[PDB]
């Protein structure tokens, strides 16, 4: 069946900035290709049919482009609303074939973390678990660092972390990391802190509670 | 005007068989014809087949010959695919499409199905409140841990509160169950902060007051 | 050993019928005869009837003689009483008692059935946590509000906690719904707090943490 | 039919005291008379039947006393779990009939009520009324005055109480006052007080919080 590749499976761009996403079918599709876009909570919409054709509400920074093998689809300005997963797929020959995907990242100005610390609830000590989470909120770039200390002791193997999809407003992350002890050992201890480095933070930011 | 709305969650045996459905509004149903697409959590998109409902014919892609099976009931606007004898590697997010003819397109998508698979049962979550201790920002947040499978939604006043909002992807822990975090950002009368979890596949809702306690003696 | 265990709390319509259960044990059934008392707001304490269940044969009070009827079921060691065309003034709680023959006397006696009478439909109660801002001795309490008709439980830690606990009586509100509080004394690692509050005339139960928010920045 | 008259229904006795709960038949009932104690959880005990005789289980400070029409029962000794309402019964004639009640109280040295405040919660306010409740705790003897106070401006006819029954091993009362204003009269004002005078305190006390 035909193949579509799309070579480059992520691409960061600055808003403003021309991006073209490119796909590569294993034979001649006659121009019978449509892409598709993807935002972060799943919903599929369509954007561009028979290989230059605009679905209407498209806004016209979309260009479809290419014939034979080769086809791409350009985004003249770059937008944030513009974040998602593009995809092609040919109707040329049955089966249907698609892209295997081209996620696309927003280059914005450098943000540090907001950071907030929450202690467990009463409630969830009776789980004979505990949990404290750290929230760094509304930064860029995603590459952050975040460090759980216990009484001023650095924790390790005991957290989970979890970001965000980049907004599709301000371009930006948010990170949640989970800090998990037993009933026992959270009761053991006094303080509890993240910290956090991040590039837009000229040094490092702690966060911390006070147990009691 | 033009819709198609999709049969919530579904944890499944390794083994069992389920019917997926699609009720659609907003066009004649038989003016059109719908597809079905599958979504492995790698984020490859694959055509399953087609069918016009008219007439009730049908074309599968070959992948899936055995597998799935689309019907329609051409008076409820409703297409169906049910997946036979189901592995791990059913578990994906299944879209039905409508095609459109200017040519030929996708140009409706369902918002897509969660089918998990797996002999574990099934397991509600827990919620508790995240509120801090001590800016014009402060931050709530709830945490839902310990579910299974893997959809929940979160709301804030029921749909209220958009802005400030941002609810994590889920962690898989060793236990096996996932935990999600949400949390709110907000300016600093006292209006309250409420989560609503719904995870469908325990039947389980939840809604939890966040309480920030800001009087003193 | 010996028990009478009574069906739970009645809202009933001003013109309905009711069957309470007394279910027994501890006792052969058919070797002791069992009566039935009422307990009006008042807390007067009338005798209603009485019933002999190897036989079934009765004699009932002639106040009562077209409100109740009693009967037996020697199996499920079960005597039943049911009012007839109830009106508010059979809103009251009804015992279930055994006769023990030395002479005469009521040595054992159910913990009671209260029945209410009203148009007025049910409401289950919103709870709400009662904790403190700022010695050895620190309370928290629960609020019990909005609901009918009369009867909640109200547990801490499941049945763990009776130390300290105090549980008001209700109080009728201008809606016409009732409202209770309970609270609870502690000595200040941090046991939890949770109020388990059952409205069985709703079908509601509900357990509320409530939170000590001891943590600082 | 025989009427059981217990003329005095609310009858209080200091620890220690002997005790008389008094019961009059309308006519004679050649003893056949027996006494029942209820406690208020609502429970029914058999303390005494045939006049003179204890059921099982039941201390020998109770006695039971009489014949003809006039019988009575008799705590010698007095402690607190003796708190009832206790109630005489006749088998001379069908039907069966009860005695209207004995309520008894305990007395006890002074206490003066430990007090407590607390706001309403947030998931309250939703409801669109604000509930602000006010406790005092094991305190003795019963009466008692609470004021509710909101910006240091007294409260009038926006507040309920509720009054627990004496406790049965230290003979003390606790009680529940509802202060219960709109949300938005809540969020009007910053202080709420309520102020407690009681026999066992030399001043009143007042507790307070600071909304926000």
């Amino acid at each position: 069946d035909i193949q579509m590749t799309q070579t480059t499976s992520s691409l960061s761009a600055s808003l403003g900035d021309r991006v073209t996403i490119t796909c590569s079918a294993s034979q001649g599709i006659n121009n019978y290709l449509n892409w598709y876009q993807q935002k972060p909570d799943g919903t599929v919409k369509l954007l561009i049919y028979y290989t230059s054709s605009l679905h209407s509400g498209v806004p016209s920074r979309f260009s479809g482009s290419g014939s034979g093998t080769d086809y791409s689809l350009t985004i003249s300005n770059l937008e944030p609303e513009d974040i998602a997963t593009y995809y092609c797929q040919q109707y040329s020959n049955l089966p249907y074939t698609f892209g295997g995907g081209t996620k696309l990242e927003i280059k914005r100005t450098v943000a540090a973390p907001s950071v907030f610390i929450f202690p467990p609830s009463d409630c969830q000590l009776k789980s004979g678990t505990a949990s404290v989470v750290c929230l760094l909120n509304n930064f860029y770039p995603r590459e952050a660092k975040v460090q759980w200390k216990v009484d001023n002791a650095l924790q390790s193997g005991n957290s989970q972390e979890s970001v965000t999809e980049q907004d599709s407003k301000d371009s930006t992350y948010s990170l949640s990391s989970t800090l998990t002890l037993s009933k026992a050992d959270y009761e053991k201890h006094k303080v509890y802190a993240c910290e956090v480095t991040h590039q837009g933070l000229s040094s490092p930011v702690t966060k911390s509670f006070n147990r009691g | 005007e033009v819709q198609l709305q999709q049969s919530g969650p579904d944890l499944v045996k390794p083994g069992a068989s389920v019917k997926i459905s699609c009720k659609t509004s907003g066009y004649t149903f038989t003016e059109y014809i719908m597809h079905w697409v599958k979504q492995s959590h790698g984020k490859s998109l694959e055509w399953i087949g087609g069918i016009i409902p008219n007439n009730g014919g049908t074309s599968y892609n070959q992948k899936f010959k055995d597998k799935a099976t689309m019907t329609v009931d051409k008076s409820s606007s409703t297409g169906y695919m049910e997946l036979r004898s189901l592995t791990s590697e059913d578990s994906a997010v299944y879209y039905c499409t409508r095609r459109e003819v200017y040519y030929y397109a996708l140009d409706y998508w369902g918002q897509g199905t969660l089918v998990t698979v797996s002999s574990a049962s099934t397991k509600g979550p827990s919620v508790f409140p995240l509120a801090p201790c001590s800016e014009s920002t402060a931050a709530l947040g709830c945490l839902v841990k310990d579910y299974f499978p893997e959809p929940v939604t979160v709301s804030w006043n029921s749909g209220a509160l958009t802005s400030g909002v941002h609810t994590f992807p889920a962690v898989l822990q060793s236990s096996g169950l996932y935990s999600l975090s949400s949390v709110v950002t907000v300016p600093s009368g006292t209006q309250t902060y409420t989560c609503n979890v719904d995870h469908k596949p325990s039947n389980t809702k939840v809604d939890k007051c966040v309480e920030r306690k800001s009087c003193v003696e």
